[PDB]
């Protein structure tokens, strides 16, 4: 699980 | 005399692993006669030494500003780590101590709702799309707006307002050209809070 | 189900006697099947009847939004008057009640400091002027920027940050064209907080 | 004592 914001890495689980 | 500010890091910085959260110790009204400032950084008591030391900056009634920035670790701040700056100056009775740390308390998720343009709104050249957020703790949050993986920068967001149960609420309004909205383009409300799975959620919004 | 937000009025509105502060009760996720909403407004318990009733507004999974705005009196809110909205809907187990009021506590004045552009800053096309504010209570505040009695709108201001002694701090940055700053123009930092004589103070800033 | 903001009346004492 990884979330992205405008192509930049937010967080991983 | 010389006053000191210790600023917490931008909530985005702390929630975005691809970013550098940093605590910032600003010292203002330092005198021309006694300019040297020594910073001492402590993390839960334990001294640390990595801090950056920016040069003096001309100010006003023959004064200076000095800033020292210390990087922090995403997981550190999040844990509840207390950060302490110790400012020392020949013009100081005693050295000044400031303490910043993520607010303690049982974390809570933000609920997010979207409001499309009203009928009156839809008559103007520029329509505004609105985003409501509530029940979040602590108050540190970042709300931004995008459309098609590009940033939308024409928005304002109210400071978190304290709720009667201890959580926080706010709203944010993005304004856009009516044609962009009429064209069918999706606009998304990006919310980053610690208590979101991967710190990220997003409600979106389009006609009709 | 149908969720409710009760928003306090813009701190400027409450501190500017030439303005109308208003509390706002937003109801979202009202159903197509059970659309009617009845609002009941109370000021410290006592019901009041002046509130405006805006028409429904199309929303999403066949939903509606309804808002009712109630004007408030500058001195009322300031006094510590508690405002209560009571929302009623055929889809509600019980009627929902929200409570907003100016934070109680011993008021404190904001201290304001200004930071002119750094040397590196002064090499760019656009320089930023900064304004630091601390020791204020409660957190409701308005910071704006002007130059020559005209508004300057190119600024951002951080939400109030809780201080270890109970007061609040923040900073605000205005960005401007270097030529405007080089020309000699004064730029002012307008701070409106309840605990300011006439709710108003202003630090300014120019070369050199 | 009256204070003004951009020509609009703030407060009087």
């Amino acid at each position: 699980d990884c979330a992205w914001h405008l192509g930049e890495l937010v967080w991983c689980t | 005399g010389p006053s000191v500010f210790l600023f917490p890091p931008k909530p985005k910085d702390t929630l975005m692993i691809s970013r550098t959260p940093e605590v910032t110790c600003v010292v203002v009204d330092v005198s021309h006669e006694d300019p040297e400032v020594k910073f001492n950084w402590y993390v839960d008591g334990v001294e640390v030494h990595n801090a950056k030391t920016k040069p003096r900056e001309e100010q006003y009634n023959s004064t200076y500003r000095v800033v020292s920035v210390l990087t922090v670790l995403h997981q550190d701040w999040l844990n509840g780590k207390e950060y302490k700056c110790k400012v020392s100056n020949k013009a100081l009775p005693a050295p000044i101590e400031k303490t910043i740390s993520k607010a303690k308390g049982q974390p809570r998720e933000p609920q997010v709702y979207t409001l499309p343009p009203s009928r009156e709104e839809m008559t103007k050249n520029q329509v505004s799309l609105v985003c409501l957020v509530k029940g979040f703790y602590p108050s540190d949050i970042a709300v931004e707006w995008e459309s098609n993986g590009q940033p939308e920068n024409n928005y304002k967001t109210t400071p978190p307002v304290l709720d009667s149960d201890g959580s926080f609420f706010l709203y944010s309004i993005l304004t856009v050209d009516k044609s962009r909205w009429q064209q069918g383009n999706v606009f998304s409300c990006s919310v980053m809070h610690e208590a979101l799975h991967n710190h990220y959620t997003q409600k979106s919004l389009s006609l009709s």
